[PDB]
Formats: structure tokens, C-alpha cells, sequence
């Protein structure tokens, strides 16, 4: 608890300042601090946690892909440096994924009783196991993929019972599970069927929304469409 | 392009 | 010496991999390691050191300006959080500046005998004192500004005796000293006179250059011109 | 604009 001595409200305030400053490592440390106070997170606070770690692992994943690509070219028809540096980046990425999954397990998920909070955290759990799956190569890979699938499936079952088809969390979950199917599970047809069904069911529910909800739903539906255009 | 996944913030 | 156990050649190789991956903190740690081996740096190695720290302090300076701007708005016609977080960022920025100035003093500058190496390191010394000056507010500010001025002036005296007016290090030094005059020393007229004289003397020496040297010189001369257009 | 300073790499 590096943030153990700071007020919860001060950690949340500083997480917002870090977002404005694009200091995403600081933002993640502040939001880890806030979570470790042991209170549940509001909608906005869950978004701060998700934004902060998304951006930290986003930069690690982009770095890993650059290095892994240089490493693969070195192994076509040199020393250990490229492998060693890819491993260093990969190890730091796995640590950030382990930290997020740790917060979800201790104790965000078990205290999340509302559909919007529970689905949000289960989606995150799927996402961080998916990032681990992206770099996994040993004995653990099958179990990592199944941990992602299981978290996403539990989130999907709740979202389908409890949320309208245009709910941005439900739409964001479905988008991410479809990327899981395409990129990780080697199931491009499942990816394409989930993205299509998700898009079509949201389309048929747009008439119920305010101009502001409409704009949040259609932004994510456009990412389903961009993926389907790429995949078909 | 690359595969699009959801933004960190959804609403 | 965190990098004490890695080969100099491995640190340089990994600094290049970090640049490709845009992992500038890693790149700076690798190049600090290389410097601490105690050998002089080649031209390309000096560029790796300069790129790595430029990008690390670049992100700290951008963060500091966002926070300092929010802090100033809070003090017009709230709690300690904005001030506390600006101070945290400012303290980390000062530490990176102290680390660079430490490497220049121990022992890059005293072993730099060639004009291109000595001017490059003195320019850097001016630059990192300038970054300190940008956030300085107490008893030390006048001495920080004078440390910048003194490093830049020594670099300018050597560049004028030893380098042609189109030398990219000489041009980059003159550009940065002119920004010092305008932004730090409150001397906009000195800024404008140095940028003009630097541009005009380089223009008159372009005829001596290869198409490749021409392209390096004119890139930096365009930044002198952009500044003069902004300042006049 | 903001004041332009030199790139990290000069040549
Ligand atoms: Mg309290
Ligand atoms: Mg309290
Ligand atoms: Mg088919
Ligand atoms: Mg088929
Ligand atoms: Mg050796
Ligand atoms: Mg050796
Ligand atoms: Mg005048
Ligand atoms: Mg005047």
C-alpha cells in the first residue's frame, strides 16, 4: 500500500489529473490505491481504473509487438539481446496483468452485485487474461485462454439477462469477446457471428435512446462494423 | 487495419 | 550501476531496440549504463543518449505544463492535490535533469576533446539546466539560468571557432540558446538576433554541402524560421 | 504555436 496514507478522494482527484496529463502509470498507481481502500467503485471510478490500466498495458503490448516482430525476423532463413529485451517487456506486461486480475479477485468482483458493475469487472478479467494469452507460449497458454473465455462468458450471460442490447458495457464486452474469438481462440466464424448478432440487436434498440445514449452506443457499434469489414 | 477493441471508458 | 553486469555493446543494441519500441525510459536506463562503462561515446551513441533523455523529460515537461496550468486556474479571482501532484511531477523532472547533468559532469565533458563531442555535451548541459530553469521558483533560479547561459556560451564559442555555420550541432545549439534567451532569460531581442544571424550564416554556407548534409542543415534552419515567424 | 527546440538527434 504505497497509497495507504492518501485519502480515497485525493487518489480519485489525482487519477483525473494524471489522465489530463497523460501520466497513465501514475493514474494506475492512484486507482490501485483507491481500490485498496476496500470501498466499491462508482461508474466513473471503474472507468478511471479501466482507462489507467488500458493505457499502461497498451504501451507494453505495442512495445512487445515491435520487439517480437524484430525477434521473428532474426529467426528466418545475432546475440540474445532482442530475446532478452522482449522477455523483459513481456515480464513487465504480465506483472501489470497480474496486478489488475489481483484487484478484480481482491475484492472488486465478489462485492459487485449490480449488473453494470459485475459485467464491467468480468469484462476486465477477460481482457487482462486475453493480454496474457497474446504473449503466452508454454504449458499455461490453454488455461490462460480458458480463463479469458470463462470470464467473458459469465459477463455475456449477465449482460444478456440484465442490460439492453445498446448498453455500452454490453456492447464493449461483445466487441472484446469477438476479438478474443478471432485473435486468441482461432474461431473467426464465432468472432463474425457474435459481432453481427451484437450489431443487429443494438440497431433494433437504438429507437429507445436519447441523443446522448445513441452517440455512446453507435460509437461502439462502428467498431463492430470496422472489425466485420476487416474480417469479411 | 488492426482489430479494434473497446475504449477504456465506455460511457 | 543497475546495468553494471550488461556488456556495453548489449546496452547500445538494447537502446536502439527501445527507441524502435518507443520505450524511452528503458532507452535512457540502457544509455546511462553505457556511459557508466567509462568509455567515450561515438556520434551515434551521443545521439542515442540525447534522444532517450529528451523523450523522458519531454513527457515530464508536457505533464508539468498541464498540471501547472490547472494549478494557476485554481488560484484565480479547493485542496492541496493539484499542487502536491505538480510537485511530484516537478520532483521527478528535476531528478532526470540531475541524472543527465551528473553523467555530463562524471565524466563525459572533461574527456570530450573533439569540437563535435564537446559542443554536443555542453549544448546538452545548457538544455538540462534550461529544463530546470523552466520549473525553478526559489533562491536557486538565478543560478540555474546562469548555469544554462554559461554552458550554452562555452558551446557557442567552440562551435564558432571549430565548426562550419551549417553544422547540425552548431545549428541545434544556436536554436536552443535562442529559445533560452526568449523563454528563460526574458531577452526576446537577443533570441531574434541570434536566430537571424544563425539562419543567414547557414544560408550562405549551404553551397558547400552534399544533398544529405543540405537536408540535415535546412531541417534545423526551418525551426529557426518557424521561431522567427512566431516571435516577429 | 509553441517555441521549437532541436530534435534529440541532429544528424
Ligand atoms: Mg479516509
Ligand atoms: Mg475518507
Ligand atoms: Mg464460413
Ligand atoms: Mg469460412
Ligand atoms: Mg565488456
Ligand atoms: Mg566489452
Ligand atoms: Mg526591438
Ligand atoms: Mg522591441
Amino acid at each position: 500500500g504505497a497509497m495507504g496514507s492518501m485519502e480515497r478522494a485525493s487518489l480519485i482527484q489525482k487519477a483525473k489529473l494524471a489522465e489530463q496529463a497523460e501520466r497513465y502509470e501514475d493514474m494506475a498507481a492512484f486507482m490501485k490505491g483507491a481500490v485498496e481502500k476496500g470501498e466499491e467503485l462508482s461508474c466513473e471510478e471503474r472507468n478511471l481504473l479501466s482507462v489507467a490500466y488500458k493505457n499502461v498495458v497498451g504501451g507494453q503490448r505495442a512495445a512487445w509487438r515491435v520487439l517480437s516482430s524484430i525477434e521473428q525476423k532474426s529467426n528466418e532463413e545475432k546475440g540474445p539481446e532482442v530475446r532478452e529485451y522482449r522477455e523483459k517487456v513481456e515480464t513487465e506486461l504480465q506483472g501489470v496483468c497480474d496486478t489488475v486480475l489481483g484487484l478484480l479477485d481482491s475484492h472488486l468482483i465478489k462485492e459487485a452485485g449490480d449488473a453494470e458493475s459485475r459485467v464491467f469487472y468480468l469484462k476486465m478479467k477477460g481482457d487482462y487474461y486475453r493480454y496474457l494469452a497474446e504473449v503466452a507460449t508454454g504449458d499455461d497458454k490453454k488455461r490462460i485462454i480458458d480463463s479469458a473465455r470463462s470470464a467473458y462468458q459469465e459477463a455475456m450471460d449477465i449482460s444478456k439477462k440484465e442490460m439492453p442490447p445498446t448498453n455500452p458495457i454490453r456492447l464493449g464486452l461483445a466487441l472484446n469477446f469477438s476479438v478474443f474469438h478471432y485473435e486468441i481462440a482461432n474461431s473467426p466464424e464465432e468472432a463474425i457471428s457474435l459481432a453481427k448478432t451484437t450489431f443487429d440487436e443494438a440497431m433494433a434498440d437504438l429507437h429507445t435512446l436519447s441523443e446522448d445514449s445513441y452517440k455512446d452506443s453507435t460509437l461502439i457499434m462502428q467498431l463492430l462494423r470496422d472489425n466485420l469489414t476487416l474480417w469479411t | 487495419r488492426r482489430n479494434a477493441s473497446s475504449a477504456g471508458r465506455l460511457q
